[PDB]
């Protein structure tokens, strides 16, 4: 029941790694999972009859010649892997052929800011996972489905973020924004505020010069802010983040902390503060007292004096004056 | 020094129950140390290794340090060998050589024609498409090629030059394997239940076997052999345990 070139075994059709420019037409109707990666397949090699495989639930098509978003896919596909492809335009039509899509990976493609037809996602209402790692996005799309639960936008050129882009994504749980070009003015007022179910916020390797305020503390457990160039921390940045049990701020330019910002971090467990230029003045004395009052449960790293030179390298909780 | 031909595998220790169902753990069998390295499995999110100073401090959850890997890892096939970690970079058939002391990747190697990313993982999946193994003969790579029809294929790999130094085609399907490990150039295929297949590379010959393997819990995530104390380091459904071996 299988083509000559590919090899099929109990629902699993192996057509991967065969120099395929086109998809075989003679396909088992009882198909379940498809392997078509590492071929030369572009958008014209998709038959119209492919649509009628009502039992196909996972499709792997990474590393092909898809030079835009594919049509004629099995109506009931739940997992789609389109990475390492040359994808540019994304139409409403294309996504609407698979509204029962649950999980989407678009790593290593050439998708940009406006490259998505506005309102394309208005139909895919099962879409829960979204991977835009390594694309060409200069901003964040507005018409994203509420059903989105994860969002990876790592290694793009994201510099600016409007509020109603992320508002409406209450199902959003993890928000990954590594390697983007984000500054505090590039941030929305209360753009993160409405993500009630947000759990992780990862903003590693950006250009932030201050700790962001108006963060949702309803479910935030882990907050990542490493590899930034942060000077200040606004007194209300960690307010109400009482479920925050993890927070990382390594490699920043932080010298001093304003008084009583961690009063609200009740459920904190791990606080990593490595590679920071800590000055130990009268402004820093409040920390020392706070460290000693701390339950033994919570671990803290990278909290040592670099300034003054006299007490450089020395642990802050041990000093007199 | 070859311990002998395997006669039986039995549970020995139960360290604790982790909060992740899948993952892997082992030691550096070529280092005289009590260092334990620990990597829990989360798909598309795995890029770290936590180092522990001792067995007691491991159970207490008292880590020595954490290693941030240059790439993601696919499956629970990682291995530590002579102060250097080896793992499978996500969505690729590339094994990454990672020097733990200087904390730099010192190289990389492509495992020719390997199926990857849940194309031929183990039974339980989790991108187990590539599993690394250490024995008396050196460093190995266990995978499945599309030419060998998804059935287990083993190659001997130079840990310092990352060259493939020989290949053997077996007859056991990798999707069937619950895991696998190497001893004295002898392959041990687990089904879960049983070791129901072995491959002796010295002879380029295989044989069907029937050695018991503890079904203590169902989700056998990882199985890695150790030539130093001659043990199995197994992760089975949230549980961190050791198996003893009968020779
Ligand atoms: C958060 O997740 C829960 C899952 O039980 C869901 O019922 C709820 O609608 C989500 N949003 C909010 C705001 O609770
Ligand atoms: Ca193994």
């Amino acid at each position: 029941s299988c083509p000559s070139v590919c090899r099929c075994d109990a629902g699993f059709i192996y057509c991967n790694d065969r120099f395929l420019t086109s998809i075989p037409t003679g396909i088992p109707e009882d198909a379940t999972t498809l392997y078509l990666q590492n071929n030369q397949i572009n958008n014209a090699g998709i038959p119209s009859d492919l649509k009628n495989l009502l039992k196909v639930e996972r499709i792997y098509l990474y590393h092909n010649s898809l030079d835009e978003f594919p049509t004629n896919l099995p109506k009931y596909v739940k997992e789609l892997h389109l990475q390492e492809n040359n994808i540019r335009t994304i139409t409403y039509d294309s996504l609407s052929k698979i509204p029962y899509l649950e999980e989407l990976h678009l790593d290593d493609n050439s998708v940009s800011a406006v490259s998505i037809e506005e309102g394309a996602f208005r139909d895919s209402n099962y879409l829960r996972l979204l991977f835009l790692s390594r694309n060409h996005l200069s901003t964040i799309p507005w018409g994203l489905p509420r059903t989105i639960e994860e969002l990876r936008l790592d290694d793009n050129r994201i510099s600016t973020i409007s509020s109603p882009s992320l508002q409406g994504l209450t199902s959003l749980k993890r928000l990954v924004l590594d390697g983007n070009l984000l500054n505090n003015h590039g941030l929305g007022d209360k753009v993160f505020f409405n993500l009630v179910n947000l759990t992780e916020l990862s903003l590693v390797r950006n250009s932030l010069t201050a700790a962001p305020v108006n963060l949702p503390g309803t479910n935030l457990r882990k907050l990542y802010l490493q590899d930034n160039h942060i000077n200040r921390v606004p007194p209300n940045a960690f307010s109400y983040l009482r479920q925050l049990y993890r927070l990382d701020m390594s490699n920043n330019n932080l010298s001093n902390l304003p008084q009583g910002i961690f009063d609200d971090l009740d459920n904190i467990t791990q606080l990593i503060l490595r590679n920071n230029p800590w000055y130990c003045g009268c402004k820093m004395k409040w920390v020392r007292d706070w460290l000693q009052s701390l339950p033994v449960k919570v671990n803290v790293r990278g909290l040592m004096c670099q300034a003054p030179e006299k007490v450089r390298g020395m642990a802050i909780k041990d000093l007199n004056a | 020094l070859c311990p002998g031909l395997l006669k039986g595998v039995y549970q020995s220790e139960h360290l604790f129950e982790s909060d992740h169902q899948s993952g892997a753990w082992c030691k550096d069998p070529l280092q005289a140390s009590d260092k334990i390295y620990y990597m829990p499995w989360t798909p598309y999110r795995t890029d770290t290794l936590t180092e522990y100073s001792s067995k007691d401090d491991f159970i207490a959850g008292r880590p020595t340090t954490t290693y941030k890997l240059p790439h993601r890892v696919d499956g629970t096939g990682f291995v530590v060998y002579d102060g250097a970690l080896f793992f499978n970079k996500e969505r690729t058939r590339n094994i990454v050589k990672f020097d733990l002391r200087t904390r730099i990747k010192s190289g990389e190697a492509i495992i020719a024609n390997a199926n990857y990313h849940d194309t031929s993982p183990y039974r339980w999946g989790g991108k187990s498409d590539i599993d690394l193994a250490v024995d008396e003969n050196g460093l190995w790579v266990i995978y499945a090629t599309e030419q060998n029809n998804g059935k287990i294929v083993i190659s001997q790999l130079n840990p310092y030059t990352l060259r493939i130094e020989g290949t053997w085609d077996t007859a056991y399907d990798k999707r069937s394997a619950s895991n696998a490990f190497m001893i004295c150039g002898i392959l041990y295929v687990v089904k879960s239940n049983k070791i129901d297949y072995i491959y002796n590379t010295d002879q380029s010959k295989d044989s069907l076997v029937d050695v018991p393997f503890p079904n203590s819990y169902q989700y056998i995530a990882a199985v890695d052999y150790n030539p130093r104390d001659n043990l199995l380091y197994v992760w089975n459904n949230y549980h961190v345990v050791k198996y003893s071996l009968d020779f």
